[PDB]
């Protein structure tokens, strides 16, 4: 385990996938989705509500899609981790307890 | 022929109103479109910078003088005013008006350096009394 | 995450309404599922077993898998080696230049697990003490 | 069916979020307005070279308008920071204007 | 004054990892920034001269000079170099620098000995006399001249080097700090210098810049340059 | 919990109901300490103006504008005219000119006259213009001998590009030098009005700034540190705490930016220090109940916060320092899951009944009363 | 921000080389840019004596100049004059604060 | 100002089509992952013993 | 798929952020997952008998 740094890769991939999903969700916040600005405060400070409304509706639908995508990947990865944990509990009961 | 005339009273109590005026003697050099500053020197101490103005605005201030008092330039009358309002006890010093360097025409440039070339005679102010 | 929290942008998320609550329910279900996963894997015993103070087992040396009492983590040398080989990036603590966990300011927090590392280590210690001192009988 | 008589320069200024002679001084339309604003030329009834002094508007206000709010005043508005002191002078105006 | 000189064929040299400046005024630190901006392509062909030929300004020019002392004393920028359009002149005169935007009227071969750069300076619209841009064959000077709509951005670096004198623009990395931001509203399509000599041309490329704990760039990677860099 | 579950009976467990957030207490604004005022008399009123094809710049710089005096003499671009009065920038570019009645909409960021051929207004225009109709005051036929109009050239120009050459230009099949022919015309003709020049005042507002010299008429307040405040630094609105950055800003830098597209640090406009933009503390709210069949007593978990960032003094929370409309609880305990209010911590270990986090569980047990 | 170390005095025997120096941090002088030395006679304005790390203004003579290289800046004065008995100051432009930091001064005394 | 209004619409629809495809491929990949784990278990426990 | 063969969409898809990077990493993970599936099912012998 000391000589091979990639021996613990199955756990490091879980940690990296969670941190990478969160970092993707953070870099995804720095996007415009076709609007004039990714900053809400700029659109509120430069545009009137009949046009600032459609600009922020574009941004808010972008953030809605981003959050729904993140939760869908978290549910899929949670199903995978649940299957791995059921296998781990089965191996605990059948290898350690017998 | 570049000379800088300075004016200002020399003795106040703490929490008093005073102003230093710096005028150009008449030379076209160091007259209108130059960077400007004020230098404070305590008696028995060395020089230390307090004030500087760059074109119309862009004022940089000493950490002691950050929000302490403001500075102004009337360009048309060649007047360089540093207000002195309610000074603390460490401001008993000799003050010098000084041009930096750099003629500039018609615009607002962006330089990343500073100078002081021509100096006034120096006016003494006393505040610890 | 959606709105800057200094604004009336939050007054237009009511126009969508039941969507953020659906994520909060779903992520809560994921979190409870992860705690359930840890509970199913490690809580296989109802009693915390201990090794005898004389660690002689017929010539079999278990000192690299039994917990080391001389260290504050109460873990084995192998377990102390395993926690050092995982560059862990959780933020399950109260403690507040910036690192990757500055993503907390965008509304992305990390909940701490129900079982700490010490309790999982004690479950592992109980399982090891049972399987050494009692075989499959426990 | 609220009705009144405006000038021709600001027909389209009966709308929320507008600045103008009648938009921000005398009459304001709400942001949640459902309905219609109708305007027509009245030269068959009110074609006058001089002003019709029964139909006036204010050019200045002291506080911002509310939707469907009447505001009748004979006060003298102060535009500058100098006090007007009763008699209108520089940057002090009687706000009421006419066609 | 117009003076006769000798024309020489050009040389070419390598650029290595050299020619990266600060793209913006925002101070980023300890990050890896992906940017899409004007840069010198890595391992490109930089034109090398020993005369003062009239060279184009293809939307930003990297300039470099390796010399023992003060020989190349400034630059000339413009579209046409007669008294028809406005033009920019930078002279490092010994103890000062003089930067003028005027109408001008130059000779064929401007150079410094005396001053024979031009003949007339009618309708001067910008002037700036200040600390000379040139500092300290051991001396290497790098500049980047970037003409954005409204602004002329000069980026500079000064380095004492000890390398082989021919064909050895040295490898390594040095970010080019901003020097001056001239607010000149003139068109620039062509440039000349005043008397080694290196001219490379900028192109819109995508770079990865490494911002350390002090906000100074210490590594730059070009994805376009190589698949590994991509 | 009842309104979240949509039920009048609540089962036993822990329920995520709402989010804990902190109100801004002081509403502060920070502008540079300027006492100047904009001389608008030189702006609105003048007698001689530059041409429609070569206009000039009477730049009103370092002068604090007020827009309530706009209607003493409209179309507005970039920013709606109800809120130019809170923006902050450095310089005001004046871009004023004269027009014709058939040219009232051709000098614009969108819509077609001589300005497209000799001196142009940008399409990326961030200023606000004034439409003054001066036929009824300046009643004359010819506006000026220097005011001329044309129809076309061989090429259009860039914004603020000046070329006023009086020569025939060619859009046809041959070059022409003083020669008439197919698309060889010199259409530059002077104005001749019928019942009278018209005049537009333009104030262009810049971007990409130095530290700001000009602001709105809003009065700046004191700087409040280490508390959740509603701030405004030269037009940059937000809510958060203002701690010292210890960041190495260069003197020309006014804003520091984090990973996302927002501002992490800002330079103070008056005392010139660097302040972090850190939003004030928040967390999820978890309500711990034994079930309304058993009891109505609940315990509240504020997730991920300290016990000093949470309302503890429930008797002084009617002043609303927090977005939580209520504040209840008796015993306050710190857990790695968050600050737990309502449950008394004991040193006896029991089986886990209601999970909280980090080895701590809650239960409704006898201590003799129920708690 | 400043870190300006400067000797307080040095022997000023006439007709003899005097070398003075000031050393700061690697943000103002170590950038090899904008360090000035000023000469201040007593009861006299401190005129700009040398700038640009070695560049001499109008009126300042020869054999009397600067030798800055990196973090340390230094003046050489070969052949001290009786009118050069004065106080010498440094000034450097830093990028972190731009506080325009000055030195303590090297008061030369002749003997 | 009308073109990219329509292009934003059609890009959003096609991007949602791709997101639907990738989500269903992830679900089917999890199903095939479970089936392949079962097949490997059957190979080890039926063929190798 | 989104813009096409030579339709200039670098001003269009770059406005939505790193979304196709998520699709590419997801489909790459799916592809590596099926190669791992075949490797786990069939490669269970250390020698070719």
């Amino acid at each position: 385990l000391s000589s091979t740094p990639s021996a613990l890769g199955k756990l490091q991939d879980v940690v990296n996938h969670n941190a990478q999903a969160l970092n993707t969700l953070v870099k995804q916040l720095s996007s415009k989705f076709g609007a004039i600005s990714s900053v809400l405060n700029d659109i509120f400070s430069r545009l009137d509500p009949p046009e600032a409304e459609v600009q922020i509706d574009r941004l808010i639908t972008g953030r809605l899609q981003s959050l729904q995508t993140y939760v869908t990947q978290q549910l899929i990865r949670a199903a995978e981790i649940r299957a791995s944990a059921n296998l781990a509990a089965t191996k605990m009961s059948e290898c350690v307890l017998g | 022929q570049v000379q800088l005339q300075e004016s200002g009273p020399g003795l106040v109590k703490p929490s008093e109103t005073l102003s230093l005026t710096c005028t150009v003697s008449g030379g076209s050099i160091s007259s209108r479109s130059y960077y400007w500053g004020w230098i404070r020197q305590p008696p028995g101490k060395g020089l230390e910078w307090i004030g500087s103005i760059y074109y119309s605005g862009s004022t940089y201030y000493n950490p002691s003088l950050k929000s302490r008092v403001t500075i102004s330039v009337d360009t048309s009358k060649n007047q360089f005013s540093l207000k002195m309002n309610s000074m603390t006890a460490a401001d008993t010093a000799v003050y010098y008006c000084a041009r930096l360097r750099g003629d500039e025409i018609y615009y607002e440039s962006s330089g990343y350096y500073s100078y002081f070339d021509y100096w006034g005679q120096g006016t003494l102010v006393t505040v610890s009394s | 995450y959606i709105c800057g929290d200094s604004t009336e942008c939050s007054n237009l998320l009511l126009q969508y309404g039941s969507f953020c609550t659906q994520l909060k329910r779903a992520l809560t279900g994921i979190a409870v599922e992860q705690d359930k996963n840890t509970q199913e894997v490690f809580a296989q015993v109802k009693q915390i077993y201990k090794t005898p103070p004389i660690k002689y087992f017929g010539g079999f040396n278990f000192s690299q898998i039994l917990p080391d009492p001389s260290k504050p983590s109460k873990r084995s040398p192998i377990e102390d080696l395993l926690f050092n080989k995982v560059t862990l990036a959780d933020a399950g603590f109260i403690k507040q230049r910036d690192l990757i966990c500055a993503q907390k300011f965008k509304g992305l927090t990390v909940l701490p697990p129900l079982l700490t590392d010490e309790m999982i280590a004690q479950y592992t210690s109980a399982l090891l003490a049972g399987t050494i001192t009692s075989g499959w009988t426990f | 069916a609220d009705s009144f008589v405006i000038r021709g320069d600001e027909v389209r200024q009966i709308a929320p979020g507008q600045t103008g002679n009648i938009a921000d001084y005398n009459y304001k339309l709400p942001d949640d307005f459902t309905g219609c604003v109708i305007a027509w030329n009245s030269n068959k009834l009110d074609s006058k070279v001089s002003g019709n002094y029964n139909y006036l508007y204010r050019l200045f206000r002291k506080s911002n308008l509310k939707p469907f709010e009447r505001d009748i005043s004979t006060e003298i508005y102060q535009a500058g920071n100098k006090p007007c002191n009763g008699v209108a002078g520089f940057n002090c105006y009687f706000p009421l204007r006419s066609y | 004054n117009l003076t006769t000189r000798t024309q020489l064929p050009p040389a070419y040299t390598n650029s290595f990892t050299r020619g990266v400046y600060y793209p913006d005024k925002v101070f980023r630190s300890s990050v890896l920034h992906s940017t899409q901006d004007l840069f010198l392509p890595f391992f490109s062909n930089v034109t090398w001269f020993h005369d003062n030929p009239v060279l184009p300004f293809n939307d930003g020019v990297y300039f470099a000079s390796i010399e023992k002392s003060n020989i190349i004393r400034g630059w000339i920028f413009g579209t046409t170099l007669d008294s028809k359009t406005q033009s920019l002149l930078i002279v490092n005169n010994a103890t000062n620098v003089v930067i003028k935007v005027c109408e001008f009227q130059f000779c064929n071969d401007p150079f410094l000995d005396e001053f024979r750069v031009y003949s007339s300076a009618n309708n001067c619209t910008f002037e700036y006399v200040s600390q000379p841009f040139l500092m300290d064959f051991k001396n290497l000077r790098e500049f980047v001249f970037k003409n954005i709509d409204g602004y002329f951005k000069i980026y500079s670096k000064h380095t004492p080097i000890l390398v082989r004198e021919p064909e050895d623009l040295p490898q390594g990395f040095s970010a080019l700090e901003p020097l001056v931001d001239l607010p000149i509203g003139i068109n620039i399509t062509r440039f000349q210098t005043l008397l080694a000599y290196y001219v490379g041309y900028l192109q819109p490329r995508t770079f990865l810049l490494k911002y350390n704990e002090n906000g100074t760039i210490t590594d730059a990677v070009d994805c376009a340059l190589d698949p590994l860099s991509e | 919990t009842k309104c979240t579950l949509k039920s009048f009976t609540v089962e036993k467990g822990i329920y995520q109901t709402s989010n804990f957030r902190v109100q801004p207490t002081e509403s502060i604004v920070r502008f540079p300490n300027i006492t100047n005022l904009c001389p608008f008399d030189e702006v609105f009123n003048a007698t001689r103006f530059a041409s429609v094809y070569a206009w000039n710049r009477k730049r009103i710089s370092n002068c604090v504008a007020d827009y309530s005096v706009l209607y003493n003499l409209f179309k507005c671009y970039g920013v709606s005219p109800t809120k130019l009065n809170d923006l902050c920038f450095t310089n005001v570019y004046a871009d004023s000119f004269v027009i014709r009645g058939d040219e009232v909409r051709q000098i614009a960021p969108g819509q077609g006259n001589i300005a497209d051929y000799n001196y142009k207004l940008p399409d990326d225009f961030t200023g606000c213009v004034i439409a003054w109709n001066s036929n009824k005051l300046d009643s004359k036929v010819s506006g000026n001998y220097n005011y001329l109009y044309r129809l076309f050239r061989k090429s259009n120009l860039k914004p603020f590009e000046r070329d006023i050459s009086t020569e025939i230009y060619q859009a046809g099949n041959k070059p022409c030098n003083g020669v008439a022919g197919f698309n060889c015309y010199f259409p530059l003709r002077s104005y001749s009005f019928r019942p009278q020049p018209y005049r537009v005042v333009v104030l262009s507002f810049e971007l990409l700034h130095a530290p700001a010299t000009v602001c709105g008429p809003k009065k700046s307040t004191n700087l409040v540190k280490n508390k959740c405040v509603n701030f405004n630094f030269n037009g940059l609105k937000g809510t958060g705490v203002l701690t010292e950055s210890n960041k190495k800003f260069l003197p020309f830098q006014q804003f520091g930016r984090d990973i996302a597209d927002t501002t992490d640090a800002v330079r103070d406009p008056q005392t010139l220090e660097i302040l972090d933009i850190t939003p004030c503390s928040f967390g999820g709210v978890s309500v711990i109940t034994p079930g309304t069949n058993t009891s109505n007593q609940v315990a509240v978990l504020y997730q991920g916060v300290n016990c000093t960032e949470v309302p503890v003094a429930i008797h002084a929370d009617q002043l609303t320092p927090t977005w939580r409309v209520y504040s209840t609880g008796s015993n306050v305990f710190q857990t790695r899951a968050g600050c737990l209010i309502g449950a008394e911590y004991v040193n006896n270990s029991y089986e886990c009944d209601i999970p909280i986090g980090a080895g701590i569980c809650a239960s409704y047990q006898t201590q003799a009363s129920q708690s | 921000q400043s870190a300006l170390t400067q000797p307080p005095s040095v022997s000023g025997a006439p007709g003899q080389r005097v070398a003075i120096s000031c050393t700061g941090s690697s943000a103002n002088i170590g950038t090899a840019d904008d360090v000035h030395w000023y000469q201040q006679l007593p009861r006299t304005a401190p005129k700009l004596l040398i700038y640009g790390n070695n560049n001499r203004p109008s009126g300042v003579p020869d054999r009397f100049s600067g030798s800055q290289s990196g973090t340390s800046a230094s003046l050489v004065i070969t052949g001290l004059q009786p009118e050069d008995e004065a106080d010498y100051f440094c000034q450097s432009y830093d990028s972190s604060l731009s506080g325009y930091v000055f030195g303590t001064g090297t008061k030369v005394t002749v003997l």
